């Protein structure tokens, strides 16, 4: 598939993996981060069968499974399934594997380090890569992006990071990490379809309010006037295809469930949204700094996908900043995949060539050396 | 046009522009080695006293701390320049480059390679 | 333009006839006599593909140089010949640098016109000085009668 | 340095033909400081002269 | 590069560094005489980025940079620093180099040996200077004033120099060194504009400061009326954008800042103020001098571009002063910039040219030379 030694990509959140080459922009496939157990015991023989499935596996017989996933809020609690999950991922589908080629990781600033520590000996004792280097996500956004400087909204499965970058430095002291994301989005949204008759519990279950929201929800630029035709209107609902033939219609809980992002007290969350996130972002920077980052909010990470993510809040920031000032959001076709091509981008820099952590320097110092040398 | 001529032409272009270069570095090295040979001139020996003998020992010594110092000083400021060219190229670049890289596809792969890879023997004469 | 036919003098015709033959074998899928967007998609997912689409609707919309405004059928050829590399020395910064010294003869920076008329008057091969107005337009990216050098790059990059 | 940029002058005790040694490998060895010298300055020509470019594009931006 | 070998002329102070060519009329450009350096952690890859950023690129660069002034009350107490930002006043903007032209620097004869002998030396030694001279700050605004006669009240960022000159001669022993100058002013600012809600206390907000104080401020002829009114009324406030787009008025506080010329005490201070000093050096000269001074108080320097100063100097020394006697003061345009417009007249007259050191008796001699050929 390749005849090059290219650095491999793998950007490893609580809902999928995307994965690919260093040098492509964009992964070459998708891994969801599932291990899929039976959950049902067999009774006829000769059938093939697995004892446990991965990724696409996972989900194509997912009628009798109960899926799992590996990673919560952005750490690996269980890598004995993330380790299967990257051997389909390397040698069965991308049909590269770190063994020939170096490694590059994506993670959050404040990511708990012991996590960057046991996918370090991960990847150099499992896998044999021959370097690595575990990246910041919003510097990811920002290469993919065209920019150097920006309040970058990671938006990850998990967690929200939101770290703002001026001339490619970290400004740490306005970080605002929110414990907010797509994931709790869903969450909001099953509870709500629940109130309408459409229970979602069990793991098929799951997985369709999961696709349910993807495909039909949006935020609006004005959640009350959207709100207020869509709670009295039906031409505001859409009928969603259920697996088996039936229909879910769904009205206004189309976008309350997005509005989380900007209401996140609506899962129990004691947090005024994104936007006044973003805000102390860059209102927390010095004033010489402030003008740069209004001019770049960047958006990147899953749910931007959501119809009016721009304009809500370009609008709520402008609302919250000071007046003269222009603010401006990037929300770049490049969405969702905007991590995933930063890594790319950065692994084959010419100017980070020596950023990576080789396979000498791994076993001397053991994995505790992404610490030092990675960020 | 039908320019084949356009082909050989650039070739041959590119050909004389270094070769531009090449003249001017013609006369360049010539005055380099010439200034070589001179700079330290190929002395001469016979019957000489030795008390001179032992001054041009030290006198040529000196000599080479001298042009040690002078050449090394063009080092420094060509350095300087160097880190110019580093920083101006660089940072210039920065006001106007730096998606010279372009949009590095590897479907850029060797196309001749996955072409015969989906082809088979068919390629031969090129 | 003026590529394809330089590479038509590096081998003969008969060879195109064979191609032809390749190509009824391939030339299924033309919806308007050309292979255009929608006879890109049908010709690739032949096999259930398209290219990366960057290359696509770079192929629909841009590279059209004429007003074209479509793959032609003449475009997804294009692409599908395209395929194997022989393009030469595609000459470049350190070169066209260097090069640019004696263009830039002035030492600045900035060409003068006949440096590069003599440059171009000692190739090896014909200066139409239609194309040396393409070169004025094109070198000079600020068309000044002079040229920083990144302009002569671009103006020189990439080519035999 | 300037104490420095002196090799060892060995021209003390041996006979002529280690004083002759020292002072042409003296001589040689200026010969390669003086070559280093002419082309640095050469270097500096074509340096000043990609970096007239440099100023020029320089200035294309500021 | 020049039509003939015409002295370089660089007019360092505490505050900004003007520079040009010895024949023009102005300096060719103006630079902080500021070396400023990044306070935080690069994130990005391949950024460029320097240790350090000098004049222009310091304050253009500012919003991560904390900025040190390398000029202490006039005096460089870092070379290092001075050479960098001469190095680029000379290659960057003049576009000349000091090898092929004599160069003049200026200071205060009252600064403490340090300044002339350095300034000497990194001319001679980083530059290859092929002449120096160091002149007297006096000397060059009463040229720039169209005097031979007068008081020079230089009051800029450093120090004030209060340098009474007869018929071309220094009176040295009525010479005043003051501690008292536009960087006080800055500080009082920041202070009380800390009062009215809007904090001062880090880099870029000195900056704003010093922006603010030089558009908005002034100091009044009758600051005590000018108070009653101004600290009693909002029809006397003048709004200033900030960097962020928040606005901050200032009323009494716009000219209580300049009134610490008058007021010392305002900042700690054991001083009459400048009125006062400028009378006691007009006082401690001959009887027969002293009509001449009182009769040409000649402003130089900076904050001598307050609106009312003038007026405020020539009415305060007109009271101290005895009757009879008309008390005048010169205020030219060539005002902050007379010290550099002096540096090109001195350094193009005839009765100068045997006044340059030449990199020969200054090897000869080394930097101590300064104080025999200079003044």
């Amino acid at each position: 598939d390749e005849d090059e030694t290219t650095a491999l990509v793998c950007d490893n959140g609580s809902g999928l993996v995307k994965a690919g080459f260093a040098g492509d922009d964009a992964p070459r496939a998708v891994f969801p981060s599932i291990v899929g157990r039976p959950r049902h015991q067999g009774v006829m023989v000769g059938m093939g069968q697995k004892d446990s499935y991965v990724g696409d596996e996972a989900q194509s017989k997912r009628g009798i499974l109960t899926l799992k996933y590996p990673i919560e809020h952005g750490i690996i609690t269980n890598w004995d399934d993330m380790e299967k999950i990257w051997h389909h991922t390397f040698y069965n589908e991308l049909r590269v594997a770190p063994e020939e080629h170096p490694t590059l990781l994506t993670e959050a600033p404040l990511n708990p380090k012991a996590n960057r520590e046991k996918m370090t000996q991960i990847m150099f004792e499992t896998f044999n890569v021959p370097a690595m280097y575990v990246a910041i996500q919003a510097v990811l956004s920002l290469y993919a992006s065209g920019r150097t400087t920006g309040i970058v909204l990671d938006s990850g499965d998990g967690v929200t990071h939101n770290v703002p970058i001026y001339e490619g430095y970290a400004l740490p002291h306005a970080i605002m990490r929110l414990d907010l994301a797509g994931r709790d989005l869903t969450d909001y949204l099953m509870k709500i379809l629940t109130e309408r008759g459409y229970s979602f519990v069990t793991t098929a279950e799951r997985e369709i309010v999961r696709d349910i929201k993807e495909k039909l929800c949006y935020v609006a630029l004005d959640f009350e006037n959207e709100m207020a035709t869509a709670a009295s209107s039906s031409s505001l609902e859409k009928s969603y295809e259920l697996p088996d033939g039936q229909v879910i219609t769904i009205g206004n809980e189309r976008f309350r469930c997005p509005e989380t992002l900007f209401q996140p007290s609506f899962i129990g969350m004691e947090s005024a949204g994104i936007h006044e996130t973003t805000y102390n972002s860059i209102m927390k920077c010095d004033i010489d700094i402030r003008k740069d980052l209004y001019a770049n909010n960047v958006m990147s990470g899953g749910t931007t996908m959501y119809p009016g993510i721009a304009d809500r809040m370009q609008k709520e920031i402008t609302a919250l900043a000071p007046s003269t000032m222009k603010i401006k959001i990037i929300a770049p076709p490049e969405r969702k995949y905007s991590v995933w091509i930063g890594g790319s981008i950065l692994a084959s820099l010419s100017t980070f060539q020596q950023m990576w952590i080789t396979k000498q320097e791994y076993d001397e110092a053991g994995p505790s050396i992404v610490h030092r040398k990675c960020f | 046009i039908s320019a084949s001529r356009k082909l050989q032409l650039k070739t041959l272009l590119l050909q004389i522009a270094k070769q531009e270069l090449e003249r001017e570095a013609e006369e360049r090295r010539g005055e380099k080695g010439r200034a070589l040979s001179t700079r330290c001139q190929p002395l001469e020996l016979a019957g000489l006293g030795f008390a001179e003998l032992q001054d041009l020992c030290r006198q040529l010594h000196a000599r080479v701390d001298k042009v040690d110092e002078e050449r090394y000083d063009i080092e420094a400021k060509v350095t300087k320049n160097i880190t110019e060219i580093a920083d101006l190229t660089q940072k210039i670049f920065d006001l106007r480059g730096k998606f010279k890289r372009p949009t590095l596809r590897r479907v850029r792969i060797s196309a001749d390679a996955m072409m015969q890879a989906l082809l088979g023997a068919r390629a031969k004469e090129s | 333009d003026d590529i394809y036919k330089a590479a038509v003098e590096q081998l003969t015709e008969e060879q195109k006839n064979e191609f032809k033959a390749a190509f009824d074998i391939f030339v299924l899928g033309a919806e308007d006599g050309c292979i255009s967007t929608k006879e890109l998609g049908k010709v690739m997912r032949m096999l259930g593909q398209n290219p990366t689409p960057e290359e696509l609707q770079e192929m629909i919309d841009e590279v059209d140089e004429d007003g074209s405004g479509t793959v032609d059928f003449d475009e997804f050829l294009v692409m599908m010949v395209r395929c194997m590399k022989d393009d030469s020395k595609g000459k470049s910064e350190e070169e066209l640098s260097d090069l640019f010294r004696m263009f830039d003869k002035n030492a600045d920076g900035y060409i003068d016109l006949d440096e590069l008329k003599i440059m171009l008057q000692a190739t090896g091969e014909t200066i139409t000085e239609d194309d040396i107005e393409e070169l004025m337009k094109d070198g000079d990216k600020n068309n000044d009668g002079r040229i920083d050098y990144d302009e002569f790059l671009e103006f020189m990059k990439g080519v035999e | 340095i300037l104490a420095e940029r002196r090799k060892v002058l060995a021209i003390d005790h041996l006979n002529e033909d280690q004083l002759r040694e020292k002072a042409k490998e003296l001589w040689q060895s200026i010969y390669n400081l003086e070559a280093e010298k002419f082309d640095l300055q050469e270097k500096f020509k074509q340096q000043k002269y990609e970096i007239n470019v440099l100023r020029n594009r320089i200035n294309d931006n500021q």
